[PDB]
């Protein structure tokens, strides 16, 4: 029939501020109509790499829930938002499973997220004792112990604060420019699937 | 856990913090250089002090990780680079004295203004007031006046300053477990810990002498030819048996002989390869110059310039209102920001300089994947050599005909190749004995081989013995004749030009063999060759991660600097000079036969 109540993709993609990659925002999208052709046919995205599904049949298939994870990383760190990759972002900030079904959408945001003095409002975790599990969030701000001595909560020698700020200037290279990344995770569960595509008339 | 993992995490923290702090310092230095204003000077000084203080605090943190318990070569290289004390090992009073001495030598050299006694109402600075006189005058006593007056004022100011400088730098170097400051400079080529590819600080002097002994016949023939031509230019001053008078070499110090090309041209009747008029006729902007250079670098397979390069570089003189340094400089500011600051004119020299500085930019872009403290050349010679090879390839008549700047009906006979090779020898071969003699003199001064009361007696003795250049009148020890040059007065290593010159032709033979050029080496162009660009980029991507001996193995297949590619490059000119020197006498006499 005639379809209304579109899924809130404006509050994910067109958000005024994005989260840091260590504290990446997850929005659960349910009980609405998800039009994926609006995103795929946009010219504003640099990466639209879909894993486990093709973009053409997204607008047909139906899913139980959609997880929209949003964060900001560097240009050279977009490749680590993929199954099976290795780096600071994949190991310590945001880990994707190998058996991942969904799409990784990234675009350059040097216009918004870079200021002439330097935008240091975006943080990333630099050290953790072990690699993250898939879809894990670590927001702990406890001092990393690289040495045998106890840190005792103070950043001294062999003891570092694990969260480090991104330096974003508008004159940086494209591998250092900020990129807003939205990862959509599609799962089907035994509950009735309610996030369906638009139906043609 | 282990010491190596501790050092690796510390290096990660250092890299992340240092890259942003270095970017702030480099951006402040850029804003000073493109806009010379006092608040920009203050901002530059504040950023530089923050960067130096951060390096002091990180070196202090870095020393607590001992070197011999780390086995990974890259981690050990970054820790070796970070754990150098620098001037920090010296006492605070002596460190302040050394910094004050360096700054006041910089001000004396930069703001040194000299003019004729009894005519003091206006005076000429070194650039361009004295440079133009040295490069264009044909008068013996005018050039003699300019040379002696500038070495009188500058040397008599700088001699006690240099006497303090040598003692302070030797104290800092022996405090840093070096033999002298010369050993500290030779430590740039020191490779330790790699099996087979190790290079020692003491091997550098032996290799430089061994290469210069093979340089010497070509330089002797070139010196005899230049002596005969300068005898024609100045009839009575120059002797057939003696050295060249010092103030007649076309530059202030004798650094290059390229301003004697008009006097010493073999075949003036034949045309030149000057393409200046052709670009003026086609209205080539400096933007077009850099785009043609970019076309050259994409033809060989190297990456093209970033968008930030075209947006943020200053490739034209800004105007009267905005002040900028005119010297062409390629800037690796950090965080993927690459810029060129050049006041580009429509000349061949500026076009070749654009190729040279974009070669510097390509070298900087290639090791951007490396860690921050390994983002350098493998030695100081490679960084300049990779720009000079682009200057070699772009200057060829094949490249000029290919891009349309030269007429397709230009006749390339042997005479034009001889005079082009002679111009390249006056630029390239003529700087080699001057460079070697200057570095050997500075090494003997730092080593204590030359006492302070005997600096000039030895120096002119070295110049007569090596460079074949005689002083016009004798100088006592109140003069400081070496420190009138930019690099020695401002604490810069000088062997980088000698090593650059040899690495230039070694890289040229390697890339021309890669490009399958089948003629003379000076007729070779490395455009359109993907494999030559790949062989170049294999070394370019390493940066300082690998030893320079291994990088040289990656390019030319040799573990050491070699002199035979240079001699192969100038072999037609060498045979021509041997033919032309039948009547004249090759070699010089160290006696005072021309003038003293
Ligand atoms: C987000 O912003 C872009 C750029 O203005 C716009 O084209 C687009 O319609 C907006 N909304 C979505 C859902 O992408
Ligand atoms: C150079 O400095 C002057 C003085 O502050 C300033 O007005 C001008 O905008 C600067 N030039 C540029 C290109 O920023
Ligand atoms: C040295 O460390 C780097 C990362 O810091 C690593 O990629 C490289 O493989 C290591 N080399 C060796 C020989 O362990
Ligand atoms: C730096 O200076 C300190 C203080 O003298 C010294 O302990 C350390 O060994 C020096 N580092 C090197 C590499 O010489
Ligand atoms: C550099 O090369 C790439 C690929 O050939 C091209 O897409 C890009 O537009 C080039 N850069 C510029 C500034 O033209
Ligand atoms: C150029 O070649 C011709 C023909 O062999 C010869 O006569 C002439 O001397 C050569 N010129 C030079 C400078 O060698
Ligand atoms: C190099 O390639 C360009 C593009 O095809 C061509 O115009 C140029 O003539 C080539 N250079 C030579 C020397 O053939």
């Amino acid at each position: 029939p005639n379809i209304t109540n579109l899924c809130p993709f404006g509050e994910v993609f067109n958000a005024t501020r994005f989260a840091s990659v260590y504290a990446w925002n997850r929005k659960r999208i349910s009980n609405c109509v998800a039009d994926y052709s609006v995103l795929y046919n946009s010219a504003s995205f640099s990466t639209f790499k879909c894993y486990g599904v093709s973009p053409t049949k997204l607008n047909d298939l139906c899913f139980t829930n959609v997880y929209a994870d949003s964060f900001v990383i560097r240009g050279d760190e977009v490749r680590q938002i993929a199954p099976g990759q290795t780096g600071k972002i994949a190991d310590y900030n945001y880990k994707l499973p190998d058996d991942f079904t969904g799409c990784v959408i990234a675009w350059n945001s040097n216009n918004l997220d870079s200021k002439v003095g330097g935008n240091y409002n975006y943080l990333y975790r630099l050290f953790r004792k072990s690699n993250l599990k898939p879809f894990e969030r670590d927001i702990s701000t406890e001092i990393y112990q690289a040495g045998s001595t106890p840190c005792n909560g103070v950043e001294g020698f062999n003891c570092y604060f694990p969260l480090q700020s991104y330096g974003f200037q508008p004159t940086n290279g494209v591998g250092y420019q900020p990129y807003r990344v939205v990862v959509l995770s599609f799962e089907l569960l035994h509950a009735p699937a309610t996030v369906c595509g638009p139906k043609k008339s | 856990s282990t010491i190596e993992e501790q050092a690796k995490t510390f290096l990660d923290k250092f890299n992340h913090e240092a890259e942003d702090l270095f970017y702030q310092s480099s951006l402040a230095s850029w804003n000073y250089n493109t806009n010379i204003t006092e608040e920009n000077v203050q901002n530059m000084n504040n950023a530089g002090d923050k960067w130096s203080a951060f390096l002091k605090e990180q070196s202090t943190l870095a020393q607590m990780y001992p070197l011999q318990e780390i086995q990974n070569l890259t981690v050990k290289l970054q820790l070796q680079a970070l754990q150098q004390n620098g001037s920090s090992v010296l006492s605070e009073d002596k460190s302040k004295r050394l910094n004050t001495i360096l700054n006041t030598m910089s001000t004396i050299y930069s703001t040194g203004k000299v003019c004729n006694p009894d005519n003091p109402q206006e005076c000429l600075l070194l650039e361009p007031g004295l440079n133009e006189i040295m490069a264009n005058s044909l008068d013996y006593n005018e050039r003699l006046w300019a040379w002696e007056s500038w070495r009188s004022e500058v040397g008599k100011q700088l001699r006690p300053l240099y006497e303090e400088y040598v003692v302070l730098k030797n104290e800092m170097a022996r405090a840093n477990h070096y033999e002298d400051y010369g050993d500290y400079w030779r430590g740039d080529y020191e490779v330790n810990g790699v099996d087979g590819y190790d290079y020692s600080r003491g091997q550098l002097i032996e290799d430089v002498e061994h290469t210069f002994e093979e340089i010497k016949p070509l330089y002797e023939h070139l010196h005899a030819y230049v002596r005969a031509k300068l005898m024609n230019a100045y009839p009575s001053y120059i002797s057939p048996i003696g050295c060249l008078p010092a103030h007649l070499l076309g530059d202030m110090w004798g650094r290059f002989w390229t301003n004697l090309y008009s006097l010493t041209v073999p075949f003036g009747q034949k045309p030149n390869i000057d393409v200046t008029d052709a670009m003026v006729d086609q209205a080539w902007d400096a933007q077009r110059i850099f785009k043609e250079a970019e076309k050259f670098f994409v033809s060989v397979g190297l990456p093209n310039m970033t968008q930030g390069f075209w947006e943020n570089s200053m490739l034209t003189d800004p105007g009267n209102v905005q002040k900028a340094v005119c010297h062409p400089t390629a800037w690796d500011l950090g965080k993927g920001d690459f810029r060129i600051l050049m006041c580009t004119k429509v000349t061949m020299d500026d076009f070749l300089t654009a190729h040279h500085e974009m070669g510097h930019i390509q070298y900087d872009m290639a090791y951007a994947a490396q860690p921050f403290l390994l983002r350098n050349g493998a030695n100081e010679g490679f960084h300049e050599a990779v720009g000079e090879i682009m200057s070699l390839s772009a200057a060829t008549p094949k490249h000029l005909k290919s891009i349309g700047l030269l007429s397709p009906d230009f006749q390339e006979d042997n005479e034009t190749e001889i005079n082009f090779l002679l111009k390249q020898a006056l630029t390239i071969v003529g700087t080699l004995p001057f460079t070697y003699m200057l570095e050997k003199w500075r090494w003997m001064v730092f080593k204590g081989e030359i006492p302070k009361d005997q600096w000039m007696k030895k120096w002119w003795e070295m110049k007569r013995e090596i460079v074949g250049v005689v002083e016009p009148v004798p100088h006592d020890e109140t003069y400081c004749d070496p420190a009138s040059l930019f690099h020695v007065s401002n604490d810069y290593s000088f062997i980088r030009y000698y090593t650059r010159t040899l690495y230039q032709f070694q890289f040229q033979e390697a890339l021309c063999q890669a490009a399958k050029h089948e003629g003379p080496l000076h007729k070779c162009d490395i455009s359109n060759s993907t494999e030559a660009g790949q062989k170049l980029f294999n070394m370019l991507r390493l940066g300082k991660s690998e030893p320079w001996t291994l990088a040289l193995e990656n390019v030319v297949g040799a573990k050491n600097m070699n002199v035979r590619p240079l001699l192969n490059y100038f072999e037609p000119l060498f045979t021509w000079l041997k033919d032309q020197n039948k009547n004249s006498f090759v070699g010089w006499s160290t006696d005072w036969s021309p003038y003293a």
